[PDB]
RNA sequence: CGCAAGACGGACCAGAGCGAAAGCAUUUGCCAAGAAUGUUUUCAUUAAUCAAGAACGAAAGUCGGAGGUUCGAAGACGAUCAGAUACCGUCGUAGUUCCGACCAUAAACGAUGCCGACCGGCGAUGCGGCGGCGUUAUUCCCAUGACCCGCCGGGCAGCUGGAAACCAAAGUCUUUGGGUUCCGGGGGGAGUAUGGUUGCAAAGCUGAAACUUAAAGGAAUUGACGGAAGGGCACCACC
RNA sequence: ACGGGGAAUCAGGGUUCGAUUCCGGAGAGGGAGCCUGAGAAACGGCUACCACAUCCAAGGAAGGCAGCAGGCGCGCAAAUUACCCACUCCCGACCCGGGGAGGUAGUGACGAAAAAUAACAAUACAGGACUCUUUCGAGGCCCUGUAAUUGGAAUGAGUCCACUUUAAAUCCUUUAACGAGGAUCCAUUGGAGGGCAAGUCUGGUGCCAGCAGCCGCGGUAAUUCCAGCUCCAAUAGCGUAUAUUAAAGUUGCUGCAGUUAAAAAGCUCGUAGUUGGAUCUCUCUCGGCCGAAGCGUUUACUUUGAAAAAA
């Protein structure tokens, strides 16, 4: 039966879109079926933060940022945890998750 | 009728299935 | 089977038959 | 496109009731369904109702009593004799008692039983109970 | 949806006549290739002489022996297998005497655990089979 | 919906009820048929001269105050195209894809287009050979279309 | 640090737009087209659907001509496993790119023909138009662009009768008739055989029967199982 | 596939069948050509070929049952080489002759109608039946029958009589002589798990034999097989096999379905096809209510009127 009422893609009113490469296995996945996620870390992790603020030359420098688009198939975005099967009522919540 | 009944549950759907649910009213 | 694979299986018996009449 | 505009005002009065509705705009109006209409209202099925003049095609404003159970066209209008009419109202009305047939006849439109009493068969236009 | 004109009969017409082309009976019934392939040629019984007897094994779920024998139809001389129906009534048939035989009750299908056999043989040596088994009757001298 | 378009559009105009002459207009009925015909000596479609009218001079419907639609006008003095405006533009814009698609011969959508304004020409010289208004023998051909416009 | 090739157009990019569908994303110019809105313009039934006919039609594939950057059917090797010559890795030929000619098939899908009415509500969003307090930008006399609040029209959506899943259409159906096209008739045999037709080929279109079978299948319940996820538990589990 | 009249369900609509006695047509083994005649391309007429076939003295001659009966053959499948012109009619020169047209018997389950196989005890019983006074107690006031002890009355199936019947006649009908108490003057066919009415009673068999349209029974306690008993269904009738109709709203015009069960063409143009918006209320003659005469723009229509064989 029909599992998804839009097919588990962002696809209406067009016939055709671009597929991407999954950021895990390069599997060709249509760029709206595809989930992604924007990652902003830190170039430095909060663990080796205090070496290299000690070790700078300049005082208040603000380490810059890392930020990275990952483009996930359904499986590996399965795999990697990031997304969860969820009830047949729980599916239609389309809200982020409150982190 | 009670002795259908009880010939009825003892096997709801072996051999004495479908004579004792006819026999039980019809 | 697999009907794609069962299609394919088809048409190869049709080519090797065609192949055999002349 | 907009086809027998009398299906499309007898579907608008069915909906309207469906919903319980005190009055149903019809539009275009036309002379049939003036007439379907007024042998309606003869029957006490469907009240007054008042034709607003546009200068292209007028519309209807009808007025709603919650006594029509169905209002429906017949497409086409099949040619009925009056030997063939009690077939008819066998297959279309829901008992002898009440329900009625219109017909367009040579004498007019109006419903089976006047198309009896006046002798006349005629296309059949459609139906209401 | 279906047309509704009042001059659309010959499209009803057509279109009916089309479509009942799909229809499994009507189909059997009127294309002709069923009564081509039927081994009685179109008629309820036919005279054979019984070929060999022979013993086929019932379908899964229920095993047995049936007792069937093979004969040859006088009319067409096709070969076919007719179910000797009830039991020692094989016993009252012999090899190559004349048997006429029935269909088996389901128009040319296959009848019970019965693989392939939709005939049974109803007289034998032009004395019924059931008088045989009831003792009304015997194989004549 | 449009006849040839997937898309179902509401827009046109609407008249209003009163069919009279505004009280705004002193054009008079021969005044607004001399500026007619002045406007189709200029070169002016029925549809050019009628926006004309209703832009600058100020007329609601000319067939209010003059009677007579503007075409009908014209027809009656004799000024109106040989073939209808409408039949007319219908050509001219199947000329012009014509003309595109020679130095666009990879231009699978103008062939497309252009399909679909013939299709619209042939019903509507079909319609206009039904009423008398083209004759029997009028043929739209890509070889004679320029011919025309 | 440069230089040369091809390929591609990230982020912006969205249940957003356009297109008949296939499909379409770097700037600019040219060419022709198009919907929607506005219209007190024009014609005045010119219309809806369609046998036959016709245009277009992803990828792959075929035939010629350019170029081989990457990837890569086939193939050659390299790897625990009982066995890859499978999944994995390294190479790698056709292809992948463009220009002509074919091919006309996809889970070509919304698995939902098109046109026309009627039928609840809501909040958004795209385009056009209308109305309006206010804040922003071009000299201090305005429109206008960006917001803000509504309205109307068209559009992809979203939310909130059916066997049911579900659908504001899959509703207005035993209270059965708006118009029209294609199309199905238990499961296999079988989209097979054969005939016709198209094609360079691959193959496309149209398409049975003998025979066989009592089920196949749809939606949903309960369980059991899952080398599925989450949370707990046990020295008949582990550490 | 000879056509039609017509035959099989009735919801309405329909779906099939019509070789077959009535009306047409066609043919006489297959073709063809003819004579005579008002009428034939006739075949119970001819001619000659093709295929079969009959006598022969081997020179020749004679053929046509898809007429009536009968044979052979084919097949699942179809009657006795009966009597008669008495009826119906036909033919003829005819009141008179002839008619396998036709009539009347023969042949059994084509089928349809009507309709036997029984109607009435003292008796003990399982009962009950109007206020039963008692579980130990009036029960032909009302009814069913376990019956090795019963009784009278009725009658036709049958065999015979009278020859009514009919053209001798068997036939129903009629009258009469016999003709019933295991009224032996003996009712069968198919079933008993469900569908679907009626036993988990007994004995045998032990996934065997077999039953079972379907689902399913049978692998030593079978409600299903083989038998006994008992019972129910129809009944002089029941079973079976194919064809067919309703069931089948599973052909859907009435009246189906096409998201996922089978299914919407990949998409859009397009001619035929189907469908299509509002809108129209001294013309004419004999006597100061009449036949004629109608282009009202032809229609589809409705509703009358003749004409639509008979069965």
């Amino acid at each position: 039966t029909k599992k998804r009422r839009n097919n588990g893609r962002a696809k209406k009113g067009r016939g055709h879109v671009q597929p991407i490469r999954c950021t895990n296995c390069a599997r060709c996945v249509p760029k709206d079926k595809a989930i992604k996620k924007f990652v902003i870390r830190n170039i430095v992790e909060a663990a080796a933060v205090r070496d290299i603020s000690e070790a700078s030359v300049f005082d208040a420098y603000v380490l810059p940022k890392l930020y990275v688009k990952l483009h996930y198939c359904v499986s590996c975005v399965i795999h990697s945890k990031v997304v969860r099967n969820r009830s047949r009522e729980a599916r239609k919540d389309r809200t982020p998750p409150p982190r | 009728f009670s002795e259908w009944i009880d010939d009825l549950e003892a096997d709801p759907k072996g051999k004495f299935a479908q004579n004792l649910l006819k026999k039980l009213t019809g | 089977m697999r009907a794609k694979w069962r299609k394919k299986r088809m048409r190869r018996l049709k080519r090797k038959r065609r192949k055999m009449r002349q | 496109v907009r086809m027998n505009v009398l299906a499309d005002a007898l579907k608008s009065i069915n909906n309207a009731e469906k919903r319980g509705k005190r009055q149903v705009l019809i539009r275009p109006c036309s002379k049939v369904i003036v007439r379907f209409l007024t042998v309606m209202m003869k029957h006490g099925y469907i009240g007054e109702f008042e034709i607003i003049d546009d200068h292209r095609a007028g519309k209807i404003v009808v007025n709603l009593t919650g006594r029509l159970n169905k209002c429906g066209v017949i497409s086409p209008r099949f040619d009925v004799q009056l030997k063939d009419l009690e077939k008819w109202q066998n297959n279309l009305l829901p008992s002898r008692q009440f329900g009625f047939i219109v017909l367009t006849t040579s004498a007019g439109i109006m419903d089976h039983e006047e198309a009896r009493r006046k002798h006349t068969g005629g296309k059949i236009l459609g139906f209401f109970f | 949806g279906k047309c509704r004109g009042l001059r659309t009969a010959r499209k009803l017409r057509s279109h009916r006549r089309d479509q009942k082309w799909h229809d499994k009976q009507y189909k059997k019934a009127h294309l002709g290739t069923a009564l081509k392939a039927n081994p009685f040629g179109g008629a309820s019984h036919a005279k054979g002489i019984v070929l060999e007897k022979v013993g086929v094994e019932a379908k899964q779920p229920n095993s047995a022996i049936r007792k069937c024998v093979r004969v040859q139809l006088i009319k067409n001389g096709k070969k076919i297998t007719a179910f000797v129906p009830n039991d020692g009534c094989l016993n009252f048939i012999e090899e190559n005497d004349e048997v006429l035989v029935a269909g088996f009750g389901r128009k040319g299908h296959a009848v019970g655990d019965i693989p392939g056999v939709r005939f049974k043989v109803v007289k034998v040596a032009n004395v019924s089979l059931l008088a045989l088994y009831k003792g009304k009757k015997e194989r004549p001298r | 919906g449009r006849m040839h378009a997937p898309g179902k559009g509401l827009s046109q105009s609407a008249l209003p009820y009163r069919r009279s002459v505004p009280t705004w207009l002193k054009l008079t009925s021969d005044d607004v048929k001399e500026q007619i015909y002045k406007l189709a000596k200029k070169g002016l479609t029925p549809s050019q001269i009628g926006v004309i009218l209703r832009d600058s001079h100020g007329v609601a419907q000319v067939r209010f105050v003059t009677g007579n639609k503007i075409l009908r006008i014209l027809k009656s003095k004799g000024l109106a195209p040989d073939l209808p405006e409408d039949l007319y533009h219908l050509i001219k814009k199947a000329v012009a894809v014509r003309k595109h698609l020679e130095r666009n011969r990879k231009d699978k959508d103008a062939k497309f287009r252009l399909i679909l304004i013939e299709s619209r020409i042939h019903r509507l010289a079909r319609y206009y050979k039904t009423k008398r208004v083209l004759p029997p023998n009028w043929k739209y051909e890509s070889s004679t279309a320029s011919a025309l416009v």
